[PDB]
């Protein structure tokens, strides 16, 4: 039931054992059949798989600075022994995303009934195709850096659209595709501009706010001016 | 140390 | 092939992947019959298995918690929900326990020829008893207490007789031992006058300690001196 | 509160 595997759910993340967490919600939306998942659990389903692989990330961050070291050293045995422990990593990177991007194209993209939900879930398709970017090489870097563009601008023309320049998914996802352009294209001058224009889009309408509903908003437009002074000064 | 969405 | 699975441990240890960790750490003392790890390599030993082991009990504690909230003042189903994920972590701390004491039964306890490396292993063998003590019940929960109390008192014979009262595996000891005694075995006099006694017979000797040396030793002094502050007040 | 060895 959809219930159980919720509860389920945040009992894995009270545990931080987000593996299975990651299975309970891959059960809830099993359950839920055509309907659009919650946002309670699209939040917990998001929780459960950046966390599993925020940690392979963070893992294959650091084998690879050991690697390159090692190649500086000219340890070849060293830099074997490190490649064949990186491309076990780079195996579990690829199954992690393979299973939230099965998901996504096959029922959460498709049950997106709202532009809340088309520009969370088509964002949540180019982040975890920008991750399988990051590690990536030949033909299946540039089809996965092609189908992160793809879901990023067709995201960006339904917040354009329908999501008020302040909503924290339309912030989230100008970060996230700034983020994009620096890193996986390498277009640092594309990645500032996108960042500046989201925040200024933010800030014109940010004094027409509440009391408690900008703490999100406020949030994501930190991180976007914190990229952008680190962006301005090289 | 870029900082992606939350 | 001792070397070669040292340094998997190594870049296991860099990832935070610390269940492959145990498994190289393993398969260096499989490699090694009869002669004892090196400090090197038996502080590899204890960390992987630490680490392994110290998610699996953070986890029970955070369910166990739950579970008391929920069998007090809730649903039933949610406390069977509960249960059976409770059990399935004690499956996990078992497990784990099971193979460092195998391991240091039939191994590394045998192989140690120096009342340095004695006091390690024994005591080593004591604290993943203790760690079964933490959450088993009825025989399994008294059978683990004894085996603690025996590899604990066994230890503190040979680290009395051989091991200098400021050396830090001696200090770690009698920390470990002392929290038995509150935590496992409910005797907070023995707890405390433990824990002081150590303390107390350190500071004696503090003086002979270089800079290297008086910065391992004051660390275990430290946290015996935190517990007793706690311990004092209750 | 209560710490055990490193």
């Amino acid at each position: 039931g959809r219930e159980e595997f919720v509860y389920m759910a945040k009992l894995a993340e009270q545990a931080e054992r987000y593996e299975e967490m990651v299975e309970f919600m891959e059960k809830v939306s099993a359950a839920v059949d055509g309907d659009e998942l919650t946002v309670e659990e699209r939040n917990l389903l998001s929780v459960a798989y950046k966390n599993v692989i925020g940690a392979r990330r963070a893992s294959w961050r650091i084998i690879s600075s050991i690697e390159q070291k090692e190649e500086s050293r000219g340890n070849d045995d060293h830099v074997t022994a490190i490649r064949e422990y990186r491309s076990k990593i780079e195996t579990e990177l690829s199954g992690i995303c393979d299973g939230i991007l099965k998901l996504l194209d096959s029922r959460l993209i498709p049950a997106a009934a709202s532009g809340d939900s088309k520009v969370f879930y088509l964002k949540m398709k180019g982040d975890y195709h920008r991750y399988l970017a990051e590690f990536k090489t030949g033909q299946e870097r540039k089809d996965a850096a092609e189908h992160t563009l793809a879901a990023y601008k067709s995201a960006q023309d339904i917040a354009n659209a329908e999501l008020a320049p302040t909503h924290p998914i339309r912030l989230g996802l100008a970060l996230n595709f700034s983020v994009f352009y620096y890193e996986i294209l390498n277009s640092p001058d594309r990645a500032c501009n996108l960042a500046k224009q989201a925040f200024d889009e933010a800030i014109a309408e940010l004094d027409t706010l509440g009391e408690e509903s900008y703490k999100d908003s406020t949030l994501i437009m930190q991180l976007l001016r914190d990229n952008l002074t680190l962006w301005t000064s090289d | 140390e870029l900082f992606s969405a939350p």
